[PDB]
DNA sequence: ATCGGATGTATATATCTGACACGTGCCTGGAGACTAGGGAGTAATCCCCTTGGGCGGTTAAACGCGGGGGACAGCGCGTACGTGCGTTTAAGCGGTGCTAGAGCTGTCTACGACCAATTGAGCGGCCTCGGCAC
DNA sequence: GTGCCGAGGCCGCTCAATTGGTCGTAGACAGCTCTAGCACCGCTTAAACGCACGTACGCGCTGTCCCCCGCGTTTAACCGCCCAAGGGGATTACTCCCTAGTCTCCAGGCACGTGTCAGATATATACATCCGAT
């Protein structure tokens, strides 16, 4: 009845820390961190795309979204994940 | 789906969300994949700094003050969440 | 007279944590004068999103928009 | 004067619990609704929010107005650093 | 543009006075910014009730929370005005 | 074939606010209210900062309206300058203030 | 190179009186300076951001109004 | 010789400053300087003639907003002169960089 | 004190642009009329959740009293910045061009929305048992 | 030492997301044209630059007094434990006003081509103000 991102952090974080667990409070506050991410970049994205006369949202116009929503250092790492997803999503 | 590549997140997910939102009219196919995989990077840099700020407190459960403290240490981090208070946080020493 | 019952032991507790090691004995008039600007900034705004809905209850919901219109996000509710 | 002033800096810094007695700051907040909309109800976790913002507020205003104090070579805090401090960020 | 419009609304409260092409650019630009943040304003308080539907209760909403409290307060009677001339008539 | 506009008492257009909205993207639909509501306030608005700016122009003992008496009358109005924060209007300039004690 | 020498002592003097300066010390200028190079560095990051985006060549005029409507900071008078 | 007390033409220029509406730079230099920056992010680019207008433009603003406020940390100090110390104080406070 | 020099702005003569201001011309484009489907919206019901009636109990707040240490005023010194003057650059008016964009149109192949039939992915709700707080 | 509990596991499931298949229309792209931008040259003059004096403003030192801090006693408030029988809030309902499509005559400002100021600017003229010296 009402969907969240609990799974797939849990997951991640078992990923990076093998033993550290995490609260219920902690767990809102990332749920709500990413919640407001994709917000972020979806809007955008829609304005962008509207800037230039265009009805698609493609994956280099996520690019930009990246490239004007995240700060320096943080934007050159995500940007690279990205493309790496996206090659291995195709090319498979 | 989301198996192919490499993701732990919801492409499917990402998609119904992308196009519920009506951001623009046609939705290509890298673009969830682009979204959901810069999500969770930025997921696993939270959690780790996070997990670091524990462990050095003796504690192995993350807290709100644990996030509070990573966030507020790390300088890209602080300038993306420069408005936000999270709930019992406390502040900086 | 509400407003009075934010005592003055409180003010200092949340100097105290911003810092600060004296206070004059005028700073617990105007604490009290500018947190209730903020304040009624905040809840005009956060009735105002009920109203639109038809409820009468002001939500947990109402307060954090209300909060995010004004450049300030609360995680966690 | 001026000793226990700085255990009370330190203690407070480290702790994440709230400063504000919860009864009075809900009295309070009912009292400033009514001005806008008569016979109104609040959810228990609406008044947890609004008083987890309006802490943070003024812990954040307490500490540029004493960069204010310092850069006039003192220590202590007066109003007229609180007027500085909230005419230069915008209030 | 909405030039045209600006220039009759001025001969109907200054009907000697004129206007630049700089002035009459702030203006358009000025109308321009204000349509776009009511109609995002709407479209938040629309998004929020799962609603597909702008009505004339958004708006009035988005006036509200974007305006300043007597200048909104002079609009919502404007616009309340207008769509019950509408209407009725 | 009467538009819009002059059912509703205004001069605004109200049918290219209409496709304004619609084109943008706002939601699925939009109601038939909503367009002249919104050129009502675009109007009032309109008025507003071009009667202020006429009065400043008429102190300057001018008959045009330049960016300076926009700047004026935004920067001396309450509500306005609340709306009208952080807005640069450009080739106006800045409201005289000399500051009460540099004036010896 | 050196160009922003090029914003010169008696311009920032300019500045600072139609701010209601009444005297100016000897090192403001190399901290004004210094201050507007970090404002030009972001717009221009921004700006260049959005022609990139559309496939252009040429920095324009609403590249740079979009970027300073980005960061707070809303111009009228250019589009 | 006839000269002026020190501080009454700086209160005449204050005077002028503060009517006028021109643009205070010389146009030669900010242009050299804008592409000098630009000269990073992309090499071999070009500037439509009105883009540099809109930067000088809402560059002085920026400028001209930030000293009216690093002249209230001078009052505050007890003073009539600027330092430094004034235009740290005011970007801090508002968090322009913190 | 004023008082009278000596440099400033403030009123009044003009011209002189170079525009704001209305003739035209086609475009699109709003308005009008029908039809379709379904989102409003206002019933009707169960409830969780919102308030007030009242004890205790244990803090925390309010009041008062030394007494010092910090704010504020005054005074002296000297250093860095303002005012004005005589060079020295270099921005800014005009003339030549001239390649390197930005804009529009025409054409086809690939790509994303729509729709049927699956099924394993998320949820909400059962119990432990260690983990940090007592 | 002492409990005594929230995090993690299990789960039955059902509705979400996958595979397959069609269609119609954006993307890409290639070709051309005309703007848009950049760069070199000579001339003028206005602004920047350097310099010397001088002064008045910043900064440090000292004294006084007042108000803020730390501590102890007594009062009163918030947080606590239990309850009312209010309301309010998200539920589901046939029913009908309303939204978007698909299209026909009339609309309804955008362009470009011309003139008549009017506020600019320069010369002239007083009328007002910093300055110094008694």
């Amino acid at each position: 009845s009402v969907e969240t991102y609990k799974i797939y952090i849990f997951k991640v974080l078992k990923q990076v820390h093998p033993d550290i667990g995490i609260s219920s409070k902690a767990m809102g506050i990332m749920n709500s961190f990413i919640n407001d991410i994709f917000e972020k970049l979806a809007s955008e994205s829609s304005k962008l795309a509207r800037y230039n006369k265009k009805p698609t949202i493609t994956s280099r116009e996520i690019q930009t979204a990246v490239r004007l929503v995240l700060p320096g250092e943080l934007a050159k790492h995500a940007v690279s994940e990205g493309t790496k997803a996206v090659t291995k999503f195709t090319s498979s | 789906r989301s198996s192919k590549a490499g993701l732990q997140f919801p492409v499917g997910r990402i998609a119904r969300f992308l196009k519920a939102g009506k951001y623009a009219e046609r939705v290509g196919a890298g673009a969830p994949v682009y979204l959901a995989a810069v999500l969770e990077y930025l997921a696993a840099e939270v959690l780790e700094l996070a997990g670091n700020a524990a462990r050095d407190n003796k504690k192995t459960r993350i807290v709100p003050r644990h996030i509070q403290l990573a966030v507020r240490n790390d300088e890209e981090l602080s300038k993306l969440l420069g408005d936000v208070t999270i709930a019992n946080g406390g502040v900086m020493p | 007279d509400n407003i009075q019952g934010i005592t003055k032991p409180a003010i200092r507790r949340l100097a105290r944590r911003g810092g600060v090691k004296r206070i004059s004995g005028l700073i617990y008039e105007e604490t009290r004068g500018v947190l209730k600007i903020f304040l009624e900034n905040v809840i005009r705004d956060a009735v105002t999103y009920t109203e639109h809905a038809r409820r009468k209850t002001v939500t947990a919901m109402d307060v954090v928009y209300a909060l995010k219109r004004q450049g300030r996000t609360l995680y966690g509710f | 004067p001026g000793t226990v002033a700085l255990r009370e800096i330190r203690k407070y810094q480290k702790s994440t619990e709230l400063l504000i007695r919860k009864l009075p700051f809900q009295r309070l907040v009912r009292e400033i609704a009514q001005d806008f909309k008569t016979d109104l109800r609040f959810q228990s976790s609406a008044v947890a929010a609004l008083q987890e913002a309006a802490e943070a507020y003024l812990v954040g205003l307490f500490e540029d107005t004493n960069l204010c104090a310092i850069h006039a070579k003192r220590v202590t805090i007066m109003p007229k650093d609180i007027q500085l401090a909230r005419r230069i960020r915008g209030e």
